[PDB]
């Protein structure tokens, strides 16, 4: 039985400014099997309001689903995506890089 | 719309 | 132009606990249109796209059926390919199967799909001519016999060549405005000091539909694959995609480096630069 580890993409709707209503995005791709946990975080805390995309999968069967809330990005809150799944020993971090 | 298979692997 | 619909199911069983978990999803290219998951509150069809509401009640009540019988017959597929490798059954494995038709400009069906995974891997696929298959291993030949013997590619072929190229049609004219259109990519390059000898240059795209795209670095005319850095398209959430290519620049030399972006709602292929 193969697994495959999630690919993790941490990223906003549209191009973040400061103040300004957006939506911060987690893409989960690639993986396998389709069990899996994403959860958006604002300053280490859970983000409670999360919407998700229905499962798909890709030409090569692995899974992707995309994961996002919104959110109003300012200079000193940072944001992130945490993952688990079957082949990660621990939840796996990737913080949102703001800059592009 | 979806396709009705009911044939088994 | 050219225009394909996929259905995606996804089985997934749950032994001891009973009955397995079946999700399906249907896209029109890039845009899915319909969902159904078993383990709903009240299981359904669900429209995904507004062009597709207009379906009246019997045609979301006949697919909400057809998906419950799906996933009883998903049940036993399940148990017979537990069979098959003679796995336990402790733990839990995954049926995935994947089928629709590509229509080319004029309406003719250009391509017929229907194709099953195991766990993740190939297990049977139907072939291209629509009249027989392609097993992965001795156990997908079992399934193949049984499935030559009773004709099944005849009916596999009869839904792909009429129902399929037909719905799709019928998607096609009722959401001309969304699904005929090509957004083309909103396109920048950034460039990022990284020390006293090297930058960053990033070429982005964004915004656009469909997915399909071509993101290239090229120094003097030449393509950069060992120093391309790619992610793979990804979507907004607003149901247009972006992506990004970077590469390592010497300093001093970031305009030798043009990013080409191929995308079909572009007039022509663009070539950018970065300008400081």
């Amino acid at each position: 039985m193969i697994q495959r580890t999630p690919k993790i993409q941490v990223y906003s709707r549209h191009p973040a400014e400061n103040g300004k209503s957006n939506f911060l995005n987690c893409y989960v791709s690639g993986f396998h099997p389709s069990d899996i946990e994403v959860d958006l975080l604002k300053n280490g805390e859970r983000i409670e309001k999360v919407e998700h995309s229905d499962l798909s999968f890709s030409k090569d069967w692995s899974f992707y689903l995309l994961y996002y809330t919104e959110f109003t990005p300012t200079e000193k809150d940072e944001y992130a995506c945490r993952v688990n799944h079957v082949t990660l020993s621990q939840p796996k971090i990737v913080k949102w890089d703001r800059d592009m | 719309r979806p396709i009705i298979r009911p044939a088994t692997l | 132009g050219s225009h394909s619909m996929r259905y995606f199911y996804t089985s997934v069983s749950r032994p001891g606990r009973g009955e397995p978990r079946f999700i399906s999803v249907g896209y029109v290219d890039d845009t899915q249109f319909v969902r159904f998951d078993s383990d709903a509150a009240s299981p359904r069809e669900e429209p995904r796209a507004p062009w597709i509401e207009q379906e009246g009640p019997e045609y979301w009540d006949r697919n909400t059926q057809i998906y419950k019988a799906q996933a009883q017959t998903d049940r036993e597929s399940l148990r017979n390919l537990r069979g098959y490798y003679n796995q336990s059954e402790a733990g839990s494995h995954t049926l995935q199967s994947m089928y629709g038709c590509d229509v080319g400009p004029d309406g003719r069906l250009l391509r017929g799909h229907d194709q099953y995974a195991y766990d993740g891997k190939d297990y049977i696929a139907l072939n291209e001519d629509l009249r027989s298959w392609t097993a992965a291993d001795t156990a997908a030949q079992i399934t193949q016999r049984k499935w030559e013997a009773a004709r099944e590619a005849e009916q596999r072929r009869a839904y792909l060549e009429g129902e399929c190229v037909e719905w799709l049609r019928r998607y096609l004219e009722n959401g001309k405005d969304k699904l005929e259109r090509a957004d083309p990519p909103k396109t920048h390059v950034t460039h990022h000091p990284i020390s006293d000898h090297e930058a960053t240059l990033r070429c982005w795209a964004l915004g656009f539909y469909p997915a399909e795209i071509t993101l290239t670095w090229q120094r003097d005319g030449e393509d950069q694959t060992q120093d391309t850095e790619l992610v793979e398209t990804r979507p907004a959430g607003d149901r247009t995609f972006q992506k990004w290519a970077a590469v390592v620049v010497p300093s001093g030399e970031e305009q030798r480096y043009t990013c080409h972006v191929q995308h079909e709602g572009l007039p022509k292929p663009l070539t950018l630069r970065w300008e400081p």
